[PDB]
């Protein structure tokens, strides 16, 4: 989204000469404004944590899987992991990230790493 | 900008060159391709005096 | 689409003085 | 009946806009060190950045990360010198990496 | 910015470097292409003292 807040200050002084009759005014004005401006094409981003996992007979190397994200019935995208989430090894009965350290980011969308998932408002 | 706007003169100077030669292969077809001059210059400065 | 939402509060103050 | 009215006016205005996707961005300062036995040459790792139980990105040294030697018992900066930032995180060193409001 | 303009100064360290070599083919044409002296920095520093 985008929040943009504004203040602002104003002070006028006016005469007025008529006829005979004189008069000054002086003002003061004080304003505050509030902005949330959305879009409704790329209305979200998302990132999963996801982890990979061996349970065949032999070992494999440079892993890297295409996945779907489905969110009731309608597939969301299909992402293949480009460079940041290429797994090097994968020895059986192993998960990629070894036991002990935290799952990976799957974010990126294109090939070269540079563009996010968007989803609409109705997602 | 405004120092060139001022009256300030702005000036290009060469600072290397890239480029190729020409050999021959097995046949006669002059060849220029990874024959790149900046293999020879340093020594050809190095062992040679310039007139 | 573009949806834009803004909100505004102003307040304002004033003395004239004439002739009194 | 004239009238003549003459009138001065001063304003001041402040504003902040903000997007909250990309609220922030982070850089680190990290630096390799080797404990084998046998030096590594044109070392790039990947790595996770996890902020409290949220794995927040995996970033890959693409470029002016890659440590070129790494002798056993020898960090990448050689000790002395200064840490190595990790801010890009595309594959053509143009990017950095975004935060949001929450985190 | 702030940092820079109070009067604060910041310095460049250089990290490494990286450059190839000069070897000779079977004809007398000079390559220097693959050959980075990358390959041998560890080496060199391993089994040699400084002077």
């Amino acid at each position: 989204e985008h929040a943009s807040t504004d203040q602002g200050k104003t002070v006028s002084r006016a005469t007025t000469n008529s006829k005979n009759s004189t008069a000054v005014q002086d003002s003061n004005g004080e304003s505050w404004n509030t902005g949330l401006s959305i879009n409704k094409g790329e209305s979200a981003y998302i990132n999963a944590n996801v982890r990979y996992y061996n349970t065949g007979t032999a070992p494999m190397y440079k892993v890297t899987p295409t996945t779907n994200l489905v969110l009731d019935g309608d597939t969301l995208s299909t992402i293949k992991a480009q460079e940041n989430q290429i797994g090097n090894n994968l020895s059986p009965g192993d998960t990629y990230p070894k036991k002990g350290l935290s799952p990976l980011a799957l974010n990126t969308m294109d090939q070269f790493s540079s563009r996010l998932i968007p989803i609409n408002y109705d997602q | 900008l405004k120092k060139l706007d001022a009256g300030k003169q702005i000036k290009l100077e060469t600072t290397q060159v890239s480029g190729n030669f020409g050999t021959k292969n097995s046949s006669g077809q002059i060849v220029t391709e990874g024959n790149s001059w900046s293999d020879y210059i340093s020594q050809i400065d190095s062992i040679s005096a310039s007139i």
